[PDB]
């Protein structure tokens, strides 16, 4: 005996089914989470206080913590697909688990040694990636095939959803923020504004660049030929070059006359900003009302309390520097644009922007009825949004609904075809992986996944490789005709996530736990 | 035979869920109807309380299941959008339930049920609205008989002729003819003791529960005044830190009190270079609203002084009076002050309350305060009650045009025509929807059984009368029988029966689709 | 005192249980030995979850009271830091012999017996490993360059590092030359720090030869690079401890002003200290300023103005790179800079790498150095740790082929040369040792076999075919195929161990076991 002080232990026959039975358990978290029809997991904390409903597997497994330790591993790769990559969070946990799932089978049934699995899976991997190239094909040419094809990659991203309800509205929304762009990818160019009031079918696209804030307490509504200059500095009661400095007197009278003082050190330091040649000026800090006015006499439109988000998109906006320090009237980059007016959306305030530099900007606004509403709605927007983004650099896709999941196994079954003994079982073990997504799919619609998927394999076996499952109708259609596509890049992130994901755990035959503290 | 071996068992929590949510519904089922039973409750403080009100019992029924919980919420939501039918929501949501339960057992899949309940909704509403009687908002008599009927129902309905026509014209002095959504948190409801259930105004500036100033030199009414309205406390200093001041003799408090008197006088000059002519001051325990002191000086410069003005009356003025809150004396200046025509204080019966009347102010919004009067408690609790529901009537029948009888009627008329039209539809279809119309007849069932008749005698009846006749005939409570309830002026607004029908898919919907229960922690 | 609460062993069951305490660490170790093997959930103290294959690690996160296994531990130890190679394969073996130790035993050979045996066995192991050995250092330079690179891309294979492992070998390579003059063939491994960060990916990673910064410029105004200017005697660095300004508390001030004179001054005398304290750089003569602490705003501008970069918040090891690496001074104060103090360097720059903020500081001699620094990258915190421990493991393998050109084939190889010689000089004994020779044998055994369980290979067939290959056709150094090749024979495949590594490996091993074996009473007290 080995080891002490209340550690945790596994040898091989332990460590190895833990392996295997946590990643299950990471798995039977977000295996009902996949597909527009998928169940949703009621989620409580200890002080029940808390309860919320979710079908949102990516926070289903943030939310859930397990007591694995091997399920933590892949919880946490998980994590990383989701943050990283925007979408694919519950494909590459469900294929991580079934992989893992099969190759508990290979070492308990079929004699396979971990070492031949993970080699097997990498081979089996190399085919199903191939499988992903050659189906995929794109639409570079005639932009109006382009158009439409991310059209139908916007109505598949948002599936399960709050956003599916208006899909139709959605799709053209977030494809024309896309395309709007004519440009970076970087999602940072397109803000999304969360309304109360009015459905969600009244969100409005706005190439505008809304602004939650306005300016002034008593200055003009309109600002034209605006130059921007943004700051983040302290401007109240700043004793400039008289620090140490202290008001001590024996009446209320002397003490306003003190005060003075520091309005005209505040006044010096207003001068200076003024000596930029601005029209605009933009404080992350709050600005006091002697700084206010001082503002205001100079004919500097003064915004308050524009926080970290907010100076950042204006710099990709107004191409404005944050500049924290007004001591120089040179070294600072100055924004500008043509109109900053005072705009009502659903009698709430904001200012409108016209004319910025190289806008490639956009803003979504949504209109909901509660807060839970619309913080789906944007999240929503986002993941569509970096699919959407990511397919202007890699224009090809690859058809959904199980089509590419069937054409995938069929390389790897042929893989098995010309393949050493050991190493057969675990080729064969992938593809039957990667056909558990077509069933679970099926499965959480309410349909006959034994029915669809059988009859969904012969059918691209025998060809016909455009069908695939029809999670409406519950019957096998072709995914062409119907508008099913998913794009080319997030398909080999799945796949990929998924191989590497299981190889992790497939090495790990041992858990050793030092000394708790 | 042999089939599925159902080793991993995810049906155990649906029918924990539904378990537990029809428990609930079934509980409030009792309580339908103005013969309906009533409910008593030990609370966790040890009181009793009796009530047959749905949604009071539902908060305190203290439901533990966190999927049951949500026909509380369906409640809320029936109270928030309607006001009315809180009760009838959860006890639809019950037996769309069982609805639910009997199609699994027949093997349909829980996401086949849930959809094929919504396609059923949408027909629902579409038979309920095309059978209503349409209003409009033109015909003041038409909108005072349909508060007069939810006022017959009250302690004292002696005096609906009285608080008809003032729902009425509260909502229409803030909501014209063409109109969608009318927010009543926009008609105030202010009680005060004394008078009597008629003696009630309708105000457009505002009416508070707390009277001006009493003590002498107060101005006691202002006309042409700018209002402010302080969240501040006007004080001596008095800070919470430790401090200690020194009083040896009469000199030495005659300075002592001229340091806290300055403080004031400062703070009472800088409300009158603001040119604010009445102080309303939000209720605080933490320092004096206005000190004497203040009161002293405030007064000599003709400056009005509420105090211990409720939150919710703060929150109400911000919109009537166009006015601003001040957070600090620091900050009070003009930018932030409304504006009013008369300023005043009314002593009827001993009332004492100050209102504002003339606004006239770019910032102020469709708003209006109804004074509710009467000597005893019970009078003004009563007749407050009684305004809110006929004011949550009238903002239904603007939401939806129309009334539709009631007694269960439309519930007949959905149910009968759901159940007929059903039997063209193919598949899961026409199965499941003969289950979601016979869930409808809970209520008509109920309300025959609540009522002390033959269950399935009413049901019969009205099934047969329906089918040869019209959406008038249902269960009239007074008449222990199936007859002409429109005649009878039993009629409830479109909104509370569209409603309904949707939140019990909206709730059935969410239960069916929860397959596990996990905690984060 | 208190002999109660105790715990004992002694006698002939104890050595069986201190054996079978040896067992079971070899148990759970054994698993990883080899470039296919197996890695183990590492679960720190506070629940943190690393996956790692790295005996060494493992060894040292295994938290135990058994005192034998402690001794296994020891050993591990001694092997990371002398060598750097066999932290696995040190205990496994000495698992092996305590193993054949415990029939030796139970047949009637006395431990001593046992001990002195497998001290004469190890000593025939040896002297046969010398027969096998060869040179890389001898002859060609290009042949020397050429093994060293390949034996750092062999080293690499058994971790994550093996995707794109090119591009670290190469720096294994150029990192222990880079501190190396040829003619004393010296390495001194702390002249090769391991630096890395989170972000992009390990093909990203490579090697710099001068010091980094993971902090920013005093002011974001402030300018970001110094050039030699013009064949200017490159750039001078001012190391200082002490910020170029009136130092100032963060606690109590307790500054006493007695008159208004004073206060007046007082104010004026602080504004005035900025200005010397920049004017003392300009001085010493220095064009970038290199503190501990960071400037005030004052001092920014006097800094910006006179054209003297400075950068913040400098760290201790930071500041002493800079000093090292720029044949410089670290200055406690500002009176003693000077063309004598001020370090110096050919450039110094702000460096981004694609979209990772950190924008690392660099400072270049741009010729040959005394120490380098390894930059790696990768996408996550574990890649990153894991292939800059990768870059540890082969600069210990460039460093042994540096400092002893004498190297034996791998994978195996040597073990089953070692374990035939040990097996025909047994049969020469004619007496009682004849069983601690065979037995030594036997655990040399077990390293070719064990490469083979944890490849999914089938031990028994592939010694079998080890022993056949060296006996039936030449001596020459037989392979495994652990690492997926076409065929064994290491020779045309370049899996190459130091023979001062496999030396110290069958030695110290030996010297363990029986460190264990003499071991015949544990009395075990409690933890204060």
């Amino acid at each position: 005996q080995i080891f002490g002080d209340q550690v945790t232990e596994e040898r091989a026959e332990n460590a190895r089914l833990s392996a295997f039975v946590g990643a299950i358990a990471v798995g039977d978290l977000v295996k009902s989470t996949l597909g527009p029809k998928g169940m949703d997991k009621l989620l409580q904390s200890a002080s029940s206080n808390t309860c919320m409903v979710t079908n949102d597997g990516a926070t289903i497994l943030k939310s859930i913590p397990l007591d694995n330790p091997a399920a933590k591993v892949l919880v946490n790769i998980s994590k990383v697909q989701d943050d990283e990559v925007g979408d694919g969070t519950t494909s590459v946990t469900v294929l991580s688990a079934e992989l893992l799932r099969e190759a508990e089978k290979l070492i308990d049934q079929s004699k396979i040694h971990p070492q031949t699995i993970i080699e097997g899976y990498r081979l089996a991997s190399a085919a199903a990636l191939d499988a992903l190239t050659k189906a995929a094909v794109d639409n570079s040419h005639d932009k109006t095939m382009f158009r439409e094809d991310l059209i139908h990659i916007a109505k598949t991203t948002l599936s399960s959803k709050i956003l599916s309800q208006d899909k139709d509205h959605f799709a053209e929304l977030a494809t024309n923020a896309i395309l709007r762009l004519k440009g970076s990818t970087n999602l940072e160019h397109i803000q999304i504004i969360k309304i109360l009031g009015g459905k969600l079918s009244d969100s409005f696209l706005d190439e505008g660049f809304i602004l939650a804030k306005k300016f002034g307490n008593n200055q003009p509504k309109r600002i034209e030929n605006a130059k921007i200059l943004i700051a983040n500095t302290t401007l109240d009661t700043d004793k400039v070059k008289i620090f140490g400095t202290k008001f001590k007197v024996d009446s209320t009278a002397k003490l306003a006359q003190l005060e003075k003082a520091e309005r005209e050190k505040m006044k010096n330091k207003i001068a200076k900003i003024s000596k930029f040649g601005i029209n605009t000026f933009i404080n992350r800090q709050l600005i006091y009302d002697y700084p206010e006015q001082l503002f205001t006499d100079l004919g500097i439109n003064s915004i308050e309390h524009a926080d970290f988000e907010g100076v950042e998109r204006l710099a990709l906006v107004t191409g404005g520097e944050v500049v924290s320090t007004f001591d120089e009237p040179s070294k600072c980059k100055l924004g500008e644009c043509d109109v900053i007016e005072e705009i009502m959306l659903g009698e709430q305030p904001f200012l409108k922007f016209s004319g910025c530099k190289a806008g490639e900007a956009c803003t979504i606004v949504l209109r909901g009825a509660t807060d839970q509403t619309l913080d789906e709605a944007e999240r929503s927007l986002h993941d569509a949004l970096s699919v959407l983004s990511q397919t202007t650099k890699e224009t090809r896709t690859v058809l959904g609904g199980g089509c590419a999941e069937m054409v995938m196994s069929k390389a790897v079954d042929t893989e098995a075809q010309n393949i050493d003994g050991k190493k057969s079982l675990a080729v064969e073990a992938f593809a039957r992986a990667l056909r558990q997504l077509p069933t679970i799919l099926a499965d959480n619609a309410g349909f006959d996944s034994s029915e669809l998927v059988s009859k969904l394999r012969s059918s691209i076996y025998n060809g016909i490789s455009t069908s695939g499952l029809d999670l409406n109708n519950g019957t096998i259609a072709d995914m062409r005709q119907l508008g099913i596509v998913e794009s080319y890049k997030l398909k080999r992130a799945v796949v990929s996530s998924a191989s590497e994901a299981a190889e992790v755990l497939l090495r790990v035959d041992n858990i050793i736990r030092a000394r708790p503290r | 035979n042999a089939t599925f071996k159902n080793k991993e068992k995810p049906q155990e929590v649906r029918k924990a869920n539904i378990i537990a949510a029809r428990s609930v519904a079934d509980a409030i089922r009792t309580s339908l109807g103005p013969k309906g039973m009533d409910k008593m409750i030990k609370t966790s403080r040890g009181e009793i309380i009796i009530s047959n009100d749905g949604h009071t019992i539902l908060k305190q029924m203290a439901i533990l299941h966190p999927v049951a919980r949500m026909l509380v919420e369906v409640s809320a939501a029936q109270d928030s959008e309607a006001g009315d039918g809180t009760t009838s929501v959860v006890i639809l949501t019950g037996a769309l339930l069982g609805a639910a339960e009997r199609l699994l057992n027949k093997g349909i899949h829980p996401t086949i049920i849930a959809d094929s309940f919504q396609s059923a909704a949408k027909r629902s509403v579409d038979i309920l609205l095309e059978m209503c009687h349409k209003v409009s908002l033109s015909d003041r008599e038409q909108l005072v008989r349909a508060a007069s009927t939810s006022l017959s129902s009250k302690i004292v309905s002696q005096y609906s002729s009285f608080l008809a026509p003032l729902a009425v014209d509260s909502v229409l002095k803030i909501s014209d003819e063409n109109s969608k959504n009318v927010d009543l948190n926009d008609i105030r409801l202010v009680k005060k003791v004394g008078g009597t259930i008629d003696d009630t105004e309708m105000i457009d500036g505002v009416v508070l529960t707390q009277t001006a100033i009493k003590s002498a030199g107060g101005p006691t009414r202002k006309e042409k005044a700018k209002i402010g309205l302080i969240q501040f406390q006007i004080s001596p200093p008095k800070p919470d830190t430790e401090n200690n001041i020194i009083v040896n003799d009469y000199r030495q408090m005659d300075k002592i009190l001229k340091e806290e008197r300055a403080y004031l006088l400062n703070i009472c000059k800088k409300i009158k270079k603001a040119k604010c002519n009445v102080l309303l001051i939000q209720k605080s325990i933490l320092r004096d609203a206005v000190n004497d002191l203040a009161l002293h000086f405030l007064s000599k410069l003709n400056i009005m002084v509420v105090k211990d003005i409720e939150r919710e009356e703060i929150e109400f003025l911000s919109k009537g009076l166009g006015c601003k809150p001040i957070a600090d004396i620091e900050l009070f200046t003009e930018d932030r002050l409304g504006s009013a025509d008369l300023v005043e204080e009314i002593d009827s019966d001993g009332s004492k309350i100050v209102r504002v009347t003339g606004i006239r102010n770019n910032n102020a919004r469709p708003t209006v305060s109804v004074v509710i009067r009467g000597a005893n408690n019970m009078i003004i609790d009563e007749t407050e009650r009684s305004l809110h529901d006929a004011l949550c009537v009238i903002r239904c029948l603007v939401k939806e045009r129309g009334l539709i009888a009631g007694g269960g009627a439309p519930e007949i008329e959905i149910s009968r025509r759901l159940s007929k039209e059903a039997r063209s539809m193919e598949g899961v279809q026409a199965f499941i929807w003969q289950e979601f119309a016979s869930a409808l007849e809970v209520i008509p069932t109920t309300l025959a059984e609540n009522a002390g008749l033959n269950s399935i005698k009413v049901v019969t009846e009205l099934r047969s009368k329906h089918e040869n006749g019209e959406l008038n005939d249902g269960i009239s409570v007074r008449r222990s029988g199936t007859t002409n309830t429109y005649e009878e002026h039993i009629l409830q607004p479109v909104l509370v029966s569209t409603s309904a029908i949707t939140l019990a898919s909206e709730c059935v919907k969410s239960i069916l689709r929860i397959d596990d229960i996990a905690f984060s922690r | 005192k208190d002999q109660g609460n105790k715990k004992r062993q002694h006698g002939l069951e104890a050595k069986k249980s201190h054996i079978l305490a040896a067992r079971s660490v070899a148990s759970i170790i054994k698993t990883s030995l080899g470039p296919r093997g197996l890695d183990k959930i590492l679960i720190s103290p506070d629940g943190e979850i690393t996956i790692t294959n790295d005996g060494a690690t493992i060894l040292s996160q295994m938290e135990l009271d058994n005192e034998i296994a402690k001794l296994l531990v020891q050993l591990s130890k001694s092997q990371d830091d002398e060598i750097g190679d066999g932290t696995t394969g040190v205990v496994v073996l000495a698992s092996a012999l305590l193993d054949q130790a415990l029939e030796l035993i139970q047949k009637g050979i006395h431990p001593i017996k046992i001990a002195n045996g497998f001290d004469e066995a190890a000593k025939l192991a040896i002297s046969k490993l010398e027969e096998t050995c060869d040179d890389i250092s001898a002859s060609n330079d290009e042949l020397f360059r050429d093994f060293l690179l390949r034996a750092a891309k062999t080293s690499l294979g058994s971790k994550i590092v093996s995707k794109d492992h090119d591009r670290f070998a190469e720096m294994a390579v150029e990192a222990v030359i880079n501190v190396m003059d040829k003619d004393r063939k010296d390495v001194d491994f702390d002249l090769i720090k391991m630096q890395g960060r989170v972000g992009g990916s390990i093909s990203d990673s490579k090697l710099i030869n001068g010091v980094i910064l993971d902090k920013d410029f005093s002011h974001p105004q402030m300018p970001k690079c110094v050039l030699p200017k013009e064949g200017s005697d490159g750039v001078k660095l001012a190391i200082l401890t002490c910020p170029f300004e009136p130092p100032k508390p963060k606690t109590k001030h307790k500054l006493d002003i007695s008159s208004v004179e004073e206060y007046q001054k007082l104010q004026t005398y602080e504004q005035d200290k900025f200005k010397e304290m920049i004017d003392d750089v300009k001085k010493a003569g220095a064009d970038v300023v290199i503190c501990q602490w960071g400037f005030d705003d004052e001092a920014n501008h006097l800094l910006l103005q006179n054209d003297l970069p400075a950068v913040r918040w400098v760290g201790g090891q930071e500041l002493e790179h800079i000093a090292i690496s720029t044949n410089g001074r670290i200055v406690p104060r500002f009176q003693d800079l000077s063309k004598d103090k001020l370090g110096t360097c050919s450039r110094i720059y702000e460096q981004e790498f694609g979209t990772t903020k950190d924008r690392m500081l660099i400072i270049e001699q741009s010729k040959e150095t005394k120490t380098v620094t390894c930059f790696v990258r990768g996408s996550n915190k574990m890649i990153v740790d894991e292939a800059e421990r990768a870059l540890h493991d082969s600069l210990c393998v460039v460093r042994n082929l540096v400092k002893d050109s004498r190297v034996v084939y791998g994978g195996g190889a040597a073990e089953v040369t070692m374990s035939l010689a040990v097996s025909e000089e047994a049969d020469k004994q004619r007496g009682i040792d004849q069983y601690a020779f065979r037995g030594f044998a036997q655990a040399l055994d077990t390293i070719p076999m064990t490469l083979a369980e944890n490849s999914g290979l089938d031990p028994i067939g592939t010694l079998s075919t080890l022993k056949s290959k060296q006996l039936k056709e030449k001596i020459s150094n037989i392979g495994v195929d652990c690492l997926g090749y076409g065929s064994n024979d290491m020779k045309e495949l370049f899996v190459v161990d130091p023979f001062i590594g496999k030396k110290q490996q069958i030695l110290l091993a030996t010297q363990l076991c029986r460190m264990i074996l003499k071991i015949d009473n544990v009395i075990i007290s409690g933890k204060d």
